[PDB]
RNA sequence: AAGCGGGGCCUCACGAUCCUUCUGACCUUUUGGGUUUUAAGCAGGAGGUGUCAGAAAAGUUACCACAGGGAUAACUGGCU
RNA sequence: GGGACGCUACGCCGCGACGAGUAGGAGGGCCGCUGCGGUGAGCCUUGAAGCCUAGGGCGCGGGCCCGGGUGGAGCCGCCGC
RNA sequence: AACUUUAAAUGGGUAAGAAGCCCGGCUCGCUGGUGUGGAGCCGGGCGUGGAAUGCGAGUGCCUAGUGGGCCACUUUUGGUA
RNA sequence: GCCACGCGUCCAGCGCACGGGGUCGGCGGCGAUGUCGGCUACCCACCCGACCCGUCUUGAAACACGGACCAAGGAGUCUAACACGUGCGCGAGUCGGGGGCUACGAAAGCCGCCGUGGCGCAAUGAAGGUGAAGGCCGGCCGGCCGAGGUGGGAUCCCGAGGCAGUCCGCCGAGGGCGCACCACCGGCCCGUCUCGCCCGCCGCGCCGGGGAGGUGGAGCACGAGCGCACGUGUUAGGACCC
RNA sequence: CUAAAUACCGGCACGAGACCGAUAGUCAACAAGUACCGUAAGGGAAAGUUGAAAAGAACUUUGAAGAGAGAGUUCAAGAGGGCGUGAAACCGUUAAGAGGUAAACGGGUGGGGUCCGCGCAGUCCGCCCGGAGGAUUCAACCCGGCGGCGCGGUCCGGCCGU
């Protein structure tokens, strides 16, 4: 007899993506062997990200990009992004730029090629800099899915400002008692 | 019975619904009725426009 | 070549369509594993089966 | 892929005639077999009757 | 897919994934949204807060198209017209503001959310914001009513 | 490309069968007949085959160029050897080692070729 | 004067939605526009549900019926 | 300044620790039935399906393959649905 | 038990550093004998990592079943039990 | 008994083996019409164990209920809505689903000057309505800098050093830019409360608006959604079956 | 007053199916709204398959006959008139084994049958030696064809550029 809990004995975590695409399969066999062979945790850091879902590799807006370069690693330094890599059209002028990412928008193509730009891919980037090196990490908001704002703490709580899930929005609608001070109470 | 977290939902089935169900199965039917009848009417008035007035 | 283009060059039949980009470019990965410049920034391999 | 071949039309007998047609870049999309096999399962219940 | 559902597996299963106790009866709970004054109270006020009352004015014959008024904030006014315009704009030398037709691409209202460009506008426009007009005197340009 | 290819073949392929817990492939050049990405004759630009002779007598080595590789017909020389059985485990090893054809089935070719001329052999 | 007091020296003496009533405004709508009644809104009190997180509610069945319950009684058997 | 095997990388190999289970949850099924799109130059009156079987076996198991008998006309393997 | 001057054992909080000390200086519409007091900002100097032992931790969604319990040492209520 | 082998100057091969998991370079017999072997599956004998399943229950073998036996059938399905997670395509956009044009084909393809319209891209207030950074300099105006900060932050950058003498790469005390994300302090938008100084026009007031400090919002603060499919869960439907 | 876009589980004639296959699918695949039941309103079944072709067993014999035994048809009567394939519950018979704690079961053996291994003289495969043999036979050269590579340090010319 053992005094053991096998309640969490079994780490959950990905261990190859579940997406059947072969592409990213090939990108991931790539990666695998610079992760084991390789002393650097960058490709330990884009291997762990391949496997992730859509959800957890958000899209990157251009202007992000724009704005961590403004704040970059000291200037010729690359961009490696994980996820899509979208445009944006509230930026006026955009540098020339070296990015790495699985997806690029039409859009966004066209504008980092006008300014003097450059996109690689993912096995560009090992032939580049097979250790990362002279290279900045960079990723979406995790948190701006809308899905974020109806979680945590349950609405009709004091101090716990979090989205109902209403089908419209309306005079009529979630506006009552549990909100009003003059009818029951608030929070 | 609600679950912990979701909507306040209204289906309007509390009728008898199932009698009155109007499947669309007609619809590539109709398309080529629409076509013949049309194609039949613009040789019918051959010089005058299909549009009409 | 016109029903959907090529690269620099959209379709001319279809309203908006391109052809879609790679998500990569060298998909013989076995050129790409013994091209010198990964090979430079790897360890030794320890291939020696040490068993109990 | 950066150079694309030339392909020869043939004639009617198996010889090969003169004339010579670029390559389209239709056939250098990439290869998603999971997106035919996404798609083709999908079209093929749209010729479907139904039965009850 | 009915091979990959729940049910495949719970064959040999005596209560079928739903208990021995509380067996899967009819309705335990009431159909429906039954019992907001009443046993499920609390659901009803820990994630609908504002469900039960009456509050604001009644209108009755309501009509959407009236209130129609689309606004577009500051960050895109420049993607209205195309990006050969905005080039020239600051290309040319005489100071020419190019005109920057609101109603054309179909909204009402401009409000001033975004940074502008140092170029000169001419902004015609059903309606606009405070904030949005200074914003375009600021950089030296023009609002125009129009209906 | 050959490792593009592979991930497409592995599994929906008509040569490839599988039962009693076992997986083979009846590809014309693969040889030791297994589904695999060394062993795909299909799947290479340069691929080493060995089949046994048209007369029954001898074997011929099946040799891939790599000029027409969208060119089937021209793409496949094939030279027969109808010697004895030291000198035949000797011209197979000589075109695969020397030449440095693909050099990891050289051994595989020669047990492929060691085992068609025991076939042919009268039979006791 | 420092200070104390927005009830009772403290531990208890009280009430959601909807509806009604009163009060507060140089407040909003009353619908195509303007004026005036009226009506509907915002905010703050009150009119109560004592089964007190709040249904509007008399009996009898020996002519009785149904789903159940040994979770619950009348009998035997058990413990005292 | 002339040489053993390997690697269906969804594969192979090495170390340690652990293995109960009702309700309940999850994963893997080269477990099983029916029909459809592909695929096996698949099986078949020199004998299909079905059924019986004191035989040989395989897999922990769901089950499966041969041997024998009956039977007379269809049936199955793999990839997806 | 509804008394208490005393008063245990068991037990319940907090601390055992780097988010800690020691300096120098700005801001304040807060408080004013007095750069008084307080708070917030900075900049600088101190690592023997400041009890023992053991252990990788933190965190976000969806969520079934359950909401009749019983027995055993010790304490104890009602009841003769 | 000894895990001690050289000089001067200054203060290496051969064999043996308690050695990274067993070998024999050791043997003896019997095997053609009566012998060898055959886990399992056919039958029988013995020892040990062993109460008939399902279900309700704190408790079932129960003197608690269903149940002679066998074959076939026989019970979480379908539509709609929503939430979450995952896969795919596009991306501040996305989508024809409705409509037109070109055996299987009732398919498939095409039409965005067929994107009308659905969702998102702006919220707040009952509503009228309103509707998303500032600072510096010079004299309310004219120029400039122009998208918040602190702490923690995977990754990336430099090199005090160290692997006669240079280059590559290594690592490295220490020093930084800091992704996502968390905590906090600020800033902006709408309603409400309080306090003022004011300015100004096309019709100078019971006018129009700004400012400062609290407070409420499902807000902003360099996007993330759209379309399809799959799974789970909750519902309305006959709704797991009687 | 007025056609078109619209609806159509009745009727006429069609075409089709990722539908079901005689306890399924309409109640009804068949003399089915039939047999049958109730005074009536109404309720309402069960039931497909010899064989390719009846070639449907001539004739002899027992029995009163039903039923058999021979013979004959058929590829097959082991398809013989409710007849294709003929499972289980159940019953009859043959062979084997066993039998006073109802029967049955798990683990471990042992014994007896059953067929099988087609075992009954127990492995061959490579390398070297020996001697017996038998070849049209080796290495090295010449000619022709094919293929690979080349950093030909950069030969020459084509073609393309996500």
């Amino acid at each position: 007899g053992v005094d053991i809990r096998h309640n969490k004995d079994r780490k959950v975590r990905r261990k190859e993506p579940k997406s059947q695409d072969i592409y990213l399969r090939l990108l991931v066999k790539l990666y695998r062997f610079l992760a084991r062979r390789t002393n650097s945790t960058f490709n330990q850091v884009v291997l762990k990200r391949l496997f992730m879902s859509r959800t957890n590799r958000p899209p990157l807006s251009l202007s992000r990009m724009i704005r961590k370069m403004k704040l970059p690693g000291r200037e010729n330094k690359t961009a490696v992004v994980v996820g899509t890599v979208t445009d944006d059209v509230r930026v006026q002028e955009v540098p020339k730029l070296k990015v790495c990412a699985l997806r690029v928008t039409s859009r966004a193509r066209s504008r980092i090629l006008k300014a003097g730009g450059k996109i690689l891919t993912f096995d560009q980037l090992a032939l580049d800099s097979p250790k990362g090196r002279g290279t900045v990490l960079l990723s979406g908001p995790r948190k701006g899915r809308e899905v974020y704002r109806h979680f945590g703490k349950a609405p009709g709580t004091p101090h716990s400002h979090t989205k109902p899930y209403v089908r419209s929005k309306g005079r009529k609608f979630e506006r009552a008692r549990g909100r009003r001070a003059s009818r029951g109470y608030k929070n | 019975a609600p679950s912990r977290n979701g909507m306040i939902l209204k289906p309007h089935f509390h009728k008898d619904w199932q009698r009155r169900v109007a499947t669309w199965f007609n619809q590539p039917a109709r398309k080529i009725r629409r076509r013949k009848a049309r194609q039949a009417r613009a040789r019918r008035i051959a010089p005058r426009p299909a549009a009409g007035p | 070549d016109d029903l959907y283009g090529t690269w620099r060059k959209a379709a001319s039949l279809k309203s908006n369509y391109n052809l879609p980009m790679h998500k990569m470019l060298n998909t013989d990965l076995s050129r790409i594993l013994k091209s010198p410049e990964i090979q430079r920034a790897l360890r030794a391999p320890r291939k020696k089966i040490h068993r109990r | 892929a950066c150079a694309r071949p030339l392909i020869s039309v043939y004639s009617e007998k198996g010889e090969s005639s003169g004339k010579n047609v670029t390559l389209p870049a239709v056939f250098k999309a990439p290869i998603r077999p999971d997106i035919v096999n996404f798609v083709h399962t999908n079209l093929r219940k749209n010729n479907r009757q139904p039965y009850a | 897919p009915s091979r990959l559902r729940k049910t495949r597996k719970l064959r040999g299963h005596v209560s079928h994934g739903h208990g021995r106790i509380g067996k899967h009866r009819k309705h335990p709970g009431g159909r429906g949204n039954a019992g907001g004054m009443h046993h499920h109270r609390i659901n009803f006020d820990k994630y609908h807060p504002g469900y039960f009352g009456k509050v604001g004015m009644r209108h009755y014959h309501l009509k959407r198209n009236q209130s129609f008024c689309p606004t577009v904030n500051l960050d895109k006014l420049w993607t209205l017209v195309s990006e050969q315009t905005r080039v020239n704009a600051a290309k040319n030398k005489t100071g020419a503001a190019p005109i920057i037709d609101v109603v054309r691409s179909g909204y009402y209202k401009v409000l001033g959310k975004g940074k502008l460009p140092k170029q000169p506008v001419i902004v015609k426009a059903k309606f606009f914001s405070r904030r949005a007009e200074e914003k375009i005197k600021g950089v030296g340009g023009a609002c125009v009513l129009v209906a | 490309s050959a490792h593009l290819q592979w991930m497409v073949v592995r599994n929906c392929s008509s040569f490839l069968i599988k039962r009693n817990k076992q997986t083979y492939s009846t590809e014309p050049n693969n040889l030791k007949a297994r589904n695999s990405f060394r062993y795909n004759g299909l799947i290479h630009r340069k691929t080493v085959g060995v089949e046994p002779a048209a007369d029954g007598k001898g074997v011929v080595v099946v040799m891939k160029r790599r000029s027409g590789q969208r060119k089937p017909a021209t793409s496949y020389v094939r030279t027969t050897i109808n010697k004895n059985a030291r000198a035949t485990l000797s011209s197979i090893r000589h075109m695969i080692r020397k030449n440095k054809y693909h050099p990891d089935l050289r051994m595989a070719a020669i047990r492929r070729a060691s085992a068609i001329l025991r076939s042919q052999k009268p039979v006791m």
